[PDB]
């Protein structure tokens, strides 16, 4: 006559907090360059 | 069937040396600096590189 | 037992509060263990000879990281070698040294865990070929006068354990209070308290004594390690000594309070 | 080492309980080329760990009160009549359905229930004091509450690793091409891919 | 030729004089203590048996 009730969840394990895997959605990709000029034996920096 | 004989370096502390062949076979020999060596009692000598 | 650090006279009459004021701030302790035993140097670069011109942080490494170079442009300008916290080496190596890298860099090493730092200065001054290039020292470091296109080293290397991954024990920080009462000697002395970073305490003696002789509640939180002794009895003179540890940084301090205790006629 | 299950024992002078797991352990390790042990000698390279440390800051793990409990010792029904017996100096409640859910709390007490047959009453020596963590091998009171937490210890931690550096290989000429005379005395990856549009990517492990 | 059979010639078994090469080549310390790091070709007859 009696009865039991069993019930079942989940949820990420502890060592999760490093070994965690994230999806990624990119669009639009942005190129950035770093160039370096010589004039008259003088040297300039610049990153654009 | 070979064997590598490896004598234990040689080690000139907080001066300079250079390397000498030998007539051994496959005689291979090479000088490093700043090498730090140390031991079981710690600090096998001083200067720093 | 730990090294002469600080030694001290008191006295005091019986039924006051003393207080046996030992603090170490090197002693405190963050709850955070993850890794806490983090290395950082960076180099640091300030262009005095452009006038007021804003210092560059060139690079940094982190033990059990990267060696990011901050700027886009300096990527592989800047180098360091990769096992330099393997072998203690944090010398820097400047590819081509121009005129725009002429300044007073400083090498920086930081250790978290232990809240510790070293550094040491390094010039760097660009002559335009090799009629005037070379080393000397000005008084408080290395000057290089660089061959300008050229690669040009500028030298550091901190010989020390603190900067090395060699397993330490894993040591955290410790005290122990003891007493040497008249007539005992020095390490033999009756524990009075022991403390640990972990929070862990142990007293000593009878209970009133535990309840007179204590230190305070949060003293890892504070570096602090102070001994209120409340209302004094005669008995309660001698020399005390706090014992600081730390192992793995090689702390190995002694804090001292010869207290000697007087009674009314 | 690795094995194909996991065991712990405890002795207990002159009996010993063990009890074990199926667990599919095996040898792993960082690099592109799999060996036994690190060599003194090698790169440095990340890797994570499990600090040997007490102190952690990872993980979370729950706490209730516990369920209730059954015993035969309690009753006893050597004659027809039945006969509780709690342990001296204990509280013991008791429970059977005759009639009614008829429930009785005896104190160093013998109470007794109209009816007779064994397997009717049970007994519990309820204490709820001491929390306990949720196994499917327990039950649980009534409230259903969560009542504290704990830390996990022996957390994962990121750190240096050594790893060897693999007999550096013979390069060889070749018109348009190149031949490689790879040595290599465990199992080791070789990786390679063109500079070009086609990514033509190639990988390969080299056993000896 | 390294890696194969008769790496290591000697005139006879017990010739105090020897021609050998195996591609020996030594790498620099890079530990705390004392260490020669050597990286050989496997012996030739090993393979060839
Ligand atoms: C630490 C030591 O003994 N020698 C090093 C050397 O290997 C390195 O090349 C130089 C900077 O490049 O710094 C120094
Ligand atoms: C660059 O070249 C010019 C051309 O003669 C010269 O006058 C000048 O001194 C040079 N600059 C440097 C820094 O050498
Ligand atoms: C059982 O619990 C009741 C309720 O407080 C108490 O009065 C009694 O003393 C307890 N009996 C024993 C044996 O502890």
């Amino acid at each position: 006559e009696n009865t039991q009730l069993s019930e079942a969840y989940v949820e990420f394990a502890p060592d999760c907090t490093i070994d965690h895997a994230v999806a990624l959605k990119v669009h639009t990709a942005a190129l950035k360059v770093g160039l370096r000029i010589v004039y008259g034996n003088t040297t300039a920096r610049l990153d654009t | 069937k070979f064997h590598t004989v490896v004598p234990s370096p040689q080690v000139k502390c907080c001066g300079s040396l250079e390397c000498k062949a030998s007539s051994k076979a496959d005689y291979t020999c090479r000088v490093f600096g700043g090498v730090y060596p140390f031991m079981w009692g710690g600090a096998q000598c001083f200067c720093d590189s | 037992s730990s090294s002469l650090v600080s030694e001290s006279v008191v006295s005091l009459a019986a039924g006051t509060q003393a207080v046996l004021r030992c603090q170490s701030p090197r002693m405190v302790w963050t709850q955070d263990r993850l890794n806490d035993r983090q290395r950082v140097v960076h180099w640091d670069v300030y262009s005095t000879y452009y006038g007021d011109n804003k210092m560059e942080r060139l690079c940094d490494m982190y033990s059990a990281g990267d060696q990011r170079v901050y700027s886009s442009y300096n990527q592989g300008r800047i180098f360091m070698p990769q096992n330099a916290f393997t072998d203690g080496n944090f010398s820097l190596v400047i590819k081509d040294v121009a005129e725009s890298d002429g300044g007073i860099y400083s090498c920086n090493l930081h250790h978290h865990y232990c809240h510790l730092y070293e550094t040491v200065k390094i010039q760097l001054d660009v002559t335009k070929k090799a009629k005037a290039a070379k080393e000397y020292w000005d008084g408080e470091k290395a000057v290089i006068v660089a061959l300008e296109g050229s690669t040009v080293m500028l030298p550091c290397v901190n010989r020390n354990q603190i900067w090395t991954e060699r397993h330490l024990e894993e040591a955290q920080q410790v005290v122990h209070w003891d007493r040497q009462l008249p007539g005992v000697s020095h390490d033999r002395a009756d524990r009075l308290l022991d403390l640990y970073a972990s929070g862990e305490r142990r007293a000593y003696g009878p209970p009133f004594l535990r309840d007179r002789v204590s230190v305070n509640t949060n003293a890892f939180a504070r570096g602090d390690f102070s001994l209120r002794i409340d209302e004094l009895e005669r008995a309660d003179e001698g020399i005390y000594s706090c014992h600081l540890h730390h192992h793995y940084c090689g702390l190995h301090e002694r804090r001292v309070f010869h207290l000697q205790v007087t009674e009314p006629a | 080492p690795p094995g194909d299950s996991v065991t712990v024992s405890i002795t207990s002078g002159a009996s010993e309980n063990s009890c074990t797991v199926e667990k599919k352990i095996r040898r792993k390790f960082v690099g592109r080329e799999e060996y036994l042990f690190p060599p003194v000698h090698g790169k440095l390279v990340k890797c994570h760990v499990y600090d040997h440390l007490k102190e952690t800051s990872a993980g979370y793990i729950t706490m209730h009160r516990p369920g209730p409990h059954a015993y035969k010792s309690y009753l006893e029904e050597a004659s027809g009549e039945v006969y509780i017996k709690p342990p001296s100096g204990k509280n013991v409640t008791y429970e059977c359905k005759c009639g009614d859910y008829s429930t009785g709390i005896v104190s160093t007490r013998t109470k007794m229930n109209g009816c007779t047959k064994a397997k009717q009453c049970i007994a519990y020596k309820r204490d709820q004091t001491k929390w306990v963590f949720n196994s499917p091998d327990l039950i649980r009171h009534t409230d259903h509450s969560v009542q504290g937490k704990l830390h996990i210890p022996f957390r994962l931690t990121p750190t240096v690793c050594p790893v060897p550096l693999a007999h550096t290989p013979t390069v060889t000429k070749w018109f348009k091409g190149i031949t490689l005379h790879l040595t290599a005395t465990r199992p080791t990856l070789l990786t390679t891919r063109k500079l070009g549009l086609r990514a033509d990517a190639t990988a390969e492990w080299i056993t000896g | 030729n390294p890696g194969a059979f008769g790496d290591i010639q000697a005139s006879s078994l017990d010739a105090t004089d020897i021609v050998a090469r195996t591609d020996i080549r030594l790498l620099k310390p890079s530990v705390k203590n004392i260490h020669v790091p050597y990286t050989q070709a496997v012996s030739g007859y090993e393979m060839w048996k």
